[PDB]
């Protein structure tokens, strides 16, 4: 009748925004070569293949990437399994010995500063009473001068003695498919033109996310997932000059980076079973390791990002690019991994042009560090061992990280300077498309129906 | 760039009362912030993100407003507050609103 | 219908449809509420959070008018001040996402009203099966 | 389970004709049949979905009409490649079931 | 893009009929595509075996042949497989795998088919 | 009544009252049975001990005469040898704490008697809905 | 019977009997489904695997024709193609172990017919108690 | 939900009088009313709880009686501060509801 | 011991009415005290808003105004707050917080009251 009555309905699909943990998945291909040759192989399970991505209709879901969850817990998760891939390796506390150290036998010119220091030192042997005199090659960003005589020490040893990487474990990123626990769901926005926040008007619920590869970079986030057709900037907000404008483009820039200094691995036994690894002899011809990008694709992609960066600042706007302005070494460069080696390459020669509103290769030099201090903690270092051969790797530049300078009082030039800073923004471009929700069933709705007594 | 303007500038009032400062950004929607500064000392904060005061400041200070228009209300003007008052978003500041004993 | 002409029965599959369409496919949100070093502690606390949420909703369902019935009527009439809508505009136009916002302020009165209605009906069945 | 019945069965018409093939269901489907055309030893090429709107790559010489349960195919200009099989198929509930078979 | 089936046909009854359908040009992980296995013996009509969607888990059959047939699908080789145990003489047929549009979510699909393979059981 | 004149509806709120008063407020002990390094192992085993106790009582309730019904009558008569009391002295004078001491020796006969009564009634309903 | 002449009511106790004998002792397989460093992680994941299996079977039971009823009839008739047996040879001769191999190919069609039968009957009860 | 009704409404009596104010409920409460006295612009000072026993700080010049549903306030010696409002209020079930309002 | 209520009242309709009641001399964590918010517009009757207990969780309102009103209680500042969102013109009223005895558990209480704040909404 007119007196309608409540019915409780169970399992109404509605959702609410919440925060929860997530749960990993990987391919089957990572388990073929097995048992911690890469990380997360004893940690989390193989996926179901073909994620069951089912599109929805007539729903507008409000997305946001900057107050988002799940980009925090990947930043805790990578650090936690980084510690779990460094616990059973050997401590290198007996290495911090006073060094007797000289140049490598090289034709020295006065302008070029020598990148190799050949040091010999005392080291213990397998028996504790005999000791051996051994020699190594070290890079000059890892050796400092203690105070005729030139005696040296390792850079970390007035902070904390620190840990060798095991050469069993590799460093290349395997994809991680993030996936939802029981009672939550993951929503994906699938618009092309989408700049971060507000209503997305075409959503898809998914079981597990796509392939996300955790690749550390400071500037120039590489091997990343492209856009759909245009070039898009994204921002927290543009007029604030503290949060980084991050830009993502469609067609990649192929970047070839290499080390030509042919290295020999040498094992020194510290004591019982502590197989320390060092450089041996440098054969071939001693050069400086370097990165290469092609000129024409760089000129055209910089034209595309100044075209889509002019829309927020008026059409009569002079836009130029500088290199970074200061700080330590992990933010002036772009710093990146290649096959088990760390590179720190001075990117002044990329970001230097102005633009007006009307065969060919760029090289850039690159230094090599060995003690890293990843995520800037206090008592941690990861010593990379050195690898045989000429090291060569190609990659795909996709997205750049840009912070402005505070350009004031009316003049329409606005500089942009690349400098990444925080580690999360090489993940937040990779995960700008999902939010987690909690299903809350038991809706309540009226009908014309009364229960029999 | 984004220029500010405050409404009273110099003001010379009486204790015990209410007073609404008004500031006027040139593009809207902003995160508004309020500052009380004594002469020759540290400026400390009153109000962050247009509405909400800090810890350890009295609750007589309330910020309000939206869009391009922001009020700073003080009720029961006590003897402490004869100072200058600034309003800001990020990299700019106001001229400086002064409230004086008369 | 189904198949090539289907508003899709998937998980959360018809969430923007009208409630007459979402009144059919209702077990599809029920049955995906169970399934699913230091990492196993996080995994096990995800699964026991899932089954604790499911047990709280089964216990909150059960002390009202239905044990596990999945479509459940009761004995309190529907007030005009909660919705002021007709039947046809909520069963022929409105979505469940919008419906949960429209009755968001009117929660935690309906549940206490169901509790009193079921508890008084259980004592009515108690005395009615006592006195005979 | 829903049965389908297709009439007529065995046909042979002249050129330039207009042939009609109807089919009926066991319960009411009201919007849901698809039409498929299968030549000899080949994959069935679909005429149409949803009985009133066509597929690209097929001209306007075929048509379907009806509403409810009884539905009707009409070919208004017969071409010489039409001597083949045709099938109406339901998609109301699982399982899908085709028609009986048109020997034109 | 073409759908290639494989499987020889000459076997003995009450045995392991297995058919593979795979895609060349695109992938099976594209969303919202109805997959179908439909058989036809010559002299008899079009018989429906199996049909599912591309992007879910729940799978469907004909109930009159359901103890004999089962279907499978995986994207590591992009295979779409039909399995028949306990085959009679009534399965000597040509077989078609089919990719059909769903029409409410996809105006831009290509209604793909296999060529049909002939299996003869003595 | 309620409010300023209330025997208190709180958690375990009327445990010393007479059972006629405690027959009303009965969901208040049911709904507080779910809610709630090396320490997370202790917390996890606390919560799974809680839901294992609650599941054992739901399963022991269910195979008797009631599924989740919370007030549940059955079909076995009450013996004089278990209590030898009148009705009015246990519904008008006695507390539940003392009632669980007056029956502790006659437990695990009532539960087996309920199991036989429900199992024979289920096979009686089986044959009664079979034979028609 | 019982005692000295008993086919043994124990845990899994009559598992090779005829199904008419195993139609009585049926709670004896139900109630032993609950009870039961780095070792406590293995123990807790054993117990939450146990209660997750039991909750999935309670939820799969409940959305068919019975909430917790333990003997449960429904409204879909029996097909000849599933068994082609008489009643007397499966209630007077066959074992449950051999029955489960005779009908293992006919699973996941009976559960689909159960779901459709219960969902259509629940909407029939909805429209039957709606129109009066 | 329980409604309450308070009678009479507006009064003005002489000094030294005895005024009676009754109130009725919609269902039986049998033990549960409280009496409150509110002067102009002030917090209501409670006469009594439970309709038959008084509060400390209030003399014996006020009284309440009745049983069941209809209950009755009696003031035997009127003082000049009694030009105010009075209220009986139930506490049987939630929500609490006052009387209509006295003006005396 | 006195209860101080606070909150200015001159506001615009359909907005954020917020009132605070607090204790000076004692604490709100004392057990078994009925807390009440009760309003009264002048010319109209004594209207009941909210009432709870001092030492529980479950909270109660009037159902006829329940979508507008919410209550809150916390002892880290000893606040007892009334929140009315989406007001009408029928909230121009004086407001009272009240601490009452529960009479079966407390013969020794002090039946305390707020002074009442007048809120005028144009
Ligand atoms: C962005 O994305 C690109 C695209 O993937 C990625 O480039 C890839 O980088 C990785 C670096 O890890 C390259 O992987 C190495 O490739 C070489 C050469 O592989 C070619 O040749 C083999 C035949 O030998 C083919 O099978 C293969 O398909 C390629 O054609 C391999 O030699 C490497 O394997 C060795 O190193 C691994 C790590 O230690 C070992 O696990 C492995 O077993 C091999 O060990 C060998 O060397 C040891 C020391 O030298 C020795 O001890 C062993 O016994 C053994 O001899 C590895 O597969 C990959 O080729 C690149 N992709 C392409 C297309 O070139 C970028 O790196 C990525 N960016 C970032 C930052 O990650
Ligand atoms: C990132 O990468 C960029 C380029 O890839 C680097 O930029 C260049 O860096 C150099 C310094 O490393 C800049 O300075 C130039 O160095 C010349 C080296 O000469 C040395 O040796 C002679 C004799 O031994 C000395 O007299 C001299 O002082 C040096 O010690 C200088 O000769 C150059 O001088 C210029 O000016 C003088 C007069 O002022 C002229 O006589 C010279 O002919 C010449 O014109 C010059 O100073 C160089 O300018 C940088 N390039 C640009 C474009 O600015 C970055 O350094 C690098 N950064 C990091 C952190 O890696
Ligand atoms: C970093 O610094 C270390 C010092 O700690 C350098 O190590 C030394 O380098 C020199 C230069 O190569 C080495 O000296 C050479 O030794 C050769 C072999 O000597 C070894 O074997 C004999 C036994 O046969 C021992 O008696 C001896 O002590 C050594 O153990 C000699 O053959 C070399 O002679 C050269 O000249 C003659 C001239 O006729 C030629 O015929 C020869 O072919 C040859 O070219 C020379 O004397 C020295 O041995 C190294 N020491 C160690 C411990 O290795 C590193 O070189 C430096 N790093 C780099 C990269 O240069
Ligand atoms: C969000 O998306 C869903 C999914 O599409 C959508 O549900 C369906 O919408 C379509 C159109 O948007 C509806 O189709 C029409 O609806 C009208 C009125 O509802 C009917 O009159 C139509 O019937 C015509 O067609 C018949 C056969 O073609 C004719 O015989 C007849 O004479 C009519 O001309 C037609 O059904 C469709 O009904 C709904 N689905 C359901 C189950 O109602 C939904 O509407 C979208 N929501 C919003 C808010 O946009
Ligand atoms: C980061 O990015 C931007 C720019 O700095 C800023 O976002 C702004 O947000 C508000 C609301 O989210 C937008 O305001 C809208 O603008 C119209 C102008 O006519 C107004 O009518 C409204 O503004 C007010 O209205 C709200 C109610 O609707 C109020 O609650 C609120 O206080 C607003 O003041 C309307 O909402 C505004 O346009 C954007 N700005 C831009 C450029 O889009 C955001 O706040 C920045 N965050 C920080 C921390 O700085
Ligand atoms: C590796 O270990 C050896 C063994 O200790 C080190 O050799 C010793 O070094 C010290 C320097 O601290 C030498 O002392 C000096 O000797 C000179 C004469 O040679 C003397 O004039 C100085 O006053 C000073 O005392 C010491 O003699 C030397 N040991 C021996 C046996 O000669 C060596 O320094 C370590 N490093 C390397 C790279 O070999
Ligand atoms: C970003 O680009 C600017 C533009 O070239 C760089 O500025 C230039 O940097 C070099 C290196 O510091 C300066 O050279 C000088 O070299 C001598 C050699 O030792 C040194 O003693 C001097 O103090 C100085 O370093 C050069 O003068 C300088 N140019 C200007 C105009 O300042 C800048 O270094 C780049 N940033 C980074 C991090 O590379
Ligand atoms: C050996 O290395 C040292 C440094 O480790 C070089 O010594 C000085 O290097 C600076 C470069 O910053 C030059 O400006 C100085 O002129 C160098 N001093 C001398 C005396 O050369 C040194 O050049 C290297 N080679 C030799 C043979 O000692
Ligand atoms: C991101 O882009 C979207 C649309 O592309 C912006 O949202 C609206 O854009 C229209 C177009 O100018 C405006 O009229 C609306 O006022 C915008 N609405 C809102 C809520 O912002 C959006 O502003 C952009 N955001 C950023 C941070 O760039
Ligand atoms: C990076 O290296 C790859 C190969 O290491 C280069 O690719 C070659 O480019 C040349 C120039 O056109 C071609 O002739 C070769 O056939 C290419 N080989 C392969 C395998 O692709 C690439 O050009 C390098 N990048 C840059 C910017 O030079
Ligand atoms: C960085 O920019 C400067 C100017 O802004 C470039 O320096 C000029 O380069 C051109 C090209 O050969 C020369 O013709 C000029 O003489 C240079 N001027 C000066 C003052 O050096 C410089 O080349 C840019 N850096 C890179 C790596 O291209
Ligand atoms: C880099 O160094 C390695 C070893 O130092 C060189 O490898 C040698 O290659 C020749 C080629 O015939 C082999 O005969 C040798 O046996 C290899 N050496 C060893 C120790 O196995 C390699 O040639 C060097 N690479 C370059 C580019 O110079
Ligand atoms: C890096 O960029 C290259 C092209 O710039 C990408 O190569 C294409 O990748 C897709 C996906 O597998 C293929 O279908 C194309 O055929 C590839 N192009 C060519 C010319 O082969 C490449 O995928 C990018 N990513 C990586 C990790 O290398
Ligand atoms: C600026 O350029 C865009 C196209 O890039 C155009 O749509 C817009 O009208 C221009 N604005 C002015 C003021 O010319
Ligand atoms: C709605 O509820 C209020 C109190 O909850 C009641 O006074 C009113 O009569 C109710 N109306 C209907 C139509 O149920
Ligand atoms: C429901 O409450 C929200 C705040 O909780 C309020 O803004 C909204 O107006 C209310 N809904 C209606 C229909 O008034
Ligand atoms: C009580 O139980 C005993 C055995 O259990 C039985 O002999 C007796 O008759 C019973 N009495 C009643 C009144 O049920
Ligand atoms: C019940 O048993 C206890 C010991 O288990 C015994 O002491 C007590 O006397 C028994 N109760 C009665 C009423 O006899
Ligand atoms: C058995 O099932 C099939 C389809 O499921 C049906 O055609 C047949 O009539 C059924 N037979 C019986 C006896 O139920
Ligand atoms: C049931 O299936 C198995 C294989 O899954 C098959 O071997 C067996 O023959 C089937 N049962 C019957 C009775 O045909």
């Amino acid at each position: 009748a007119e007196n309608l009555w409540v019915t409780v309905y169970y399992g109404v699909p509605v959702w609410k925004d919440a925060e929860t943990t997530l749960f990993c998945a990987s391919d089957a291909k990572a388990y073929e070569t097995e048992k911690h040759n890469v990380w997360a192989t004893h940690a989390c399970v193989p996926t179901d293949p073909n994620p069951q991505e089912i599109h929805l209709e007539n729903v507008t879901e409000e997305f946001n990437m900057w107050k988002n969850n799940m980009v925090e817990q990947m930043h805790t998760d990578i650090i936690s399994l980084w510690d779990q891939s460094l616990k059973p390796c050997v401590k290198l506390t007996p290495l911090c010995v006073t060094l007797q150290c000289t140049n490598v036998t090289n034709n020295i010119t006065d302008d070029m500063r020598g990148e190799l220091k050949n040091c010999s030192f005392n080291m213990t042997t397998e028996l504790r009473d005999k000791k051996q005199k051994v020699y190594s090659l070290f890079y000059r960003l890892d050796v400092v001068q203690i105070n005729s005589n030139k005696e040296y020490r390792l850079i970390n040893c007035n902070t904390s003695a620190c840990t060798q990487a095991c050469p069993k474990v590799s460093f290349e990123p395997i994809p991680i498919h993030y996936c939802a626990p029981a009672g939550f769901a993951i929503l994906k926005c699938k618009d092309k033109k989408f700049n971060g926040t507000g209503p997305c008007p075409s959503v898809s619920t998914v079981q597990c996310t796509h392939g996300i590869k955790p690749v550390v970079s400071t500037q120039l986030l590489l091997n990343g997932s492209l856009a759909e057709e245009e070039v898009m900037i994204r921002s927290e907000n543009i007029t604030n000059n503290a949060k980084n404008i991050l830009v993502q483009f469609n067609t990649p820039v192929q970047i070839n980076c290499t080390r030509p200094n042919n290295n020999t691995r040498k094992s020194i036994r510290i004591g019982p079973g502590q197989a320390f690894y060092a450089t041996g002899d440098i054969i071939g011809d001693i050069r400086q390791a370097h990165c290469n990008v092609s000129k024409a694709t760089w000129n055209e992609t910089l034209g595309k990002v100044v075209k889509q960066l002019r829309k927020h600042f008026g059409n009569n706007t002079i836009i130029r690019f500088a290199n970074s302005s200061g700080g330590d070494l992990e933010v002036t460069t772009h710093s990146f991994n290649c096959g088990g080696e760390f590179f720190y390459c001075n990117t002044s020669g990329l970001f230097n042009s102005t633009w007006i509103s009307n065969n060919d290769s760029i090289t850039l030099p690159c230094r090599i560090k060995q003690i890293i201090n990843m995520w800037q903690r206090i008592g941690q270092c990861m010593y990379a061992p050195p690898i045989q051969g000429v090291i060569r790797c190609v990659s795909n530049i996709t997205g750049l990280i840009l912070t402005r300078d505070g350009g004031s009082t009316n003049s329409t030039t606005e500089t942009f300077r690349p400098g990444g800073g925080d580690m999360r923004d090489n993940w937040r471009s990779e995960l700008y498309k999902y939010k987690v929700v909690k299903i809350e069933p038991l809706g309540v709705a009226p009908t014309r129906c009364k229960r029999r007594v | 760039e984004i220029v500010l303007t405050q409404s009273p500038g110099i003001l010379s009032l009486s204790p015990g009362e209410t007073a609404t400062l008004f500031c006027k950004a040139s593009q809207g929607g902003n995160a508004m912030t309020w500052y009380q500064k004594r002469r020759g000392q540290v400026p400390r904060l009153l109000i962050y993100d247009t509405s909400r005061r800090a810890s350890g400041v009295p609750d007589r200070f309330v910020g309000s407003g939206s869009g391009t228009d922001f009020f700073l209300t003080i009720n029961k003007l006590d003897r402490e507050d004869f100072a200058v008052y600034y309003c800001q978003q990020f990299e700019f500041f106001g001229l400086g609103s002064e409230l004086e004993v008369h | 219908a189904v198949g090539i002409g289907a508003v899709f029965l998937g998980f959360l599959g018809a969430a923007g449809s009208t409630m007459g369409a979402a009144s059919m496919t209702l077990t599809v949100q029920a049955r995906n509420l169970l399934s699913g070093t230091v990492w196993g502690i996080k995994q096990l606390q995800a699964r026991v959070l899932a089954v604790e949420r499911y047990l709280r909703d089964q216990q909150l369902l059960g002390i009202w008018g239905c044990s596990g019935k999945l479509i459940c009527c009761t004995n309190v009439p529907w007030n005009s001040s909660w919705s002021n809508r007709n039947l046809s505009e909520i069963w022929d136009n409105m979505t469940w996402l919008q419906w949960d916002k429209e009755i968001s302020n009117y929660t935690q009165i309906i549940y206490g009203l169901l509790e009193e209605s079921q508890n008084q009906q259980e004592k009515n069945e108690q005395d009615l099966l006592a006195l005979d | 389970d829903i049965q389908m019945t297709q009439s007529p069965s065995s046909l042979s018409a002249s050129v330039g004709d207009r042939v009609t093939i109807t089919c009926r269901a066991s319960q009411d489907i009201k919007n849901s049949l698809s039409w498929y055309q299968q030549k000899l030893g080949k994959a069935p090429r679909r005429l149409m979905h949803h009985s009133s709107t066509l597929e690209t790559g097929v001209p306007s010489r075929f048509s379907g009409s009806g509403y409810g349960t009884e539905f009707t195919l009409s070919i208004n200009s017969l071409q010489p490649e039409d001597i083949a099989a045709y099938y109406c198929q339901q998609y109301e509930d699982f399982p899908l079931t085709f028609g009986g078979g048109t020997q034109v | 893009v073409q759908l290639v089936e494989s499987g020889p046909g000459v076997m003995k009854p009450s045995e392991t009929l297995s058919l593979i359908c795979a895609v060349s040009g695109d992938t099976i992980s594209s969303p919202y595509y109805f997959w179908s296995w439909v058989r036809q013996p010559r002299g008899k009509g079009l018989e429906w075996i199996g049909g599912l969607y591309s992007n879910t888990m729940d799978v469907y059959y004909n109930p009159s042949l359901q103890s004999r047939v089962t279907i499978s699908r995986d994207t590591s080789k992009n295979h779409f497989s039909l399995k028949v145990t306990s085959v009679t003489d009534t399965d000597t047929a040509v077989y078609y795998c089919a990719r059909e549009r769903v029409v409410a979510h996809n105006y831009y699909g290509l209604d793909l088919w296999g060529q049909g393979v002939a299996v003869t059981v003595s």
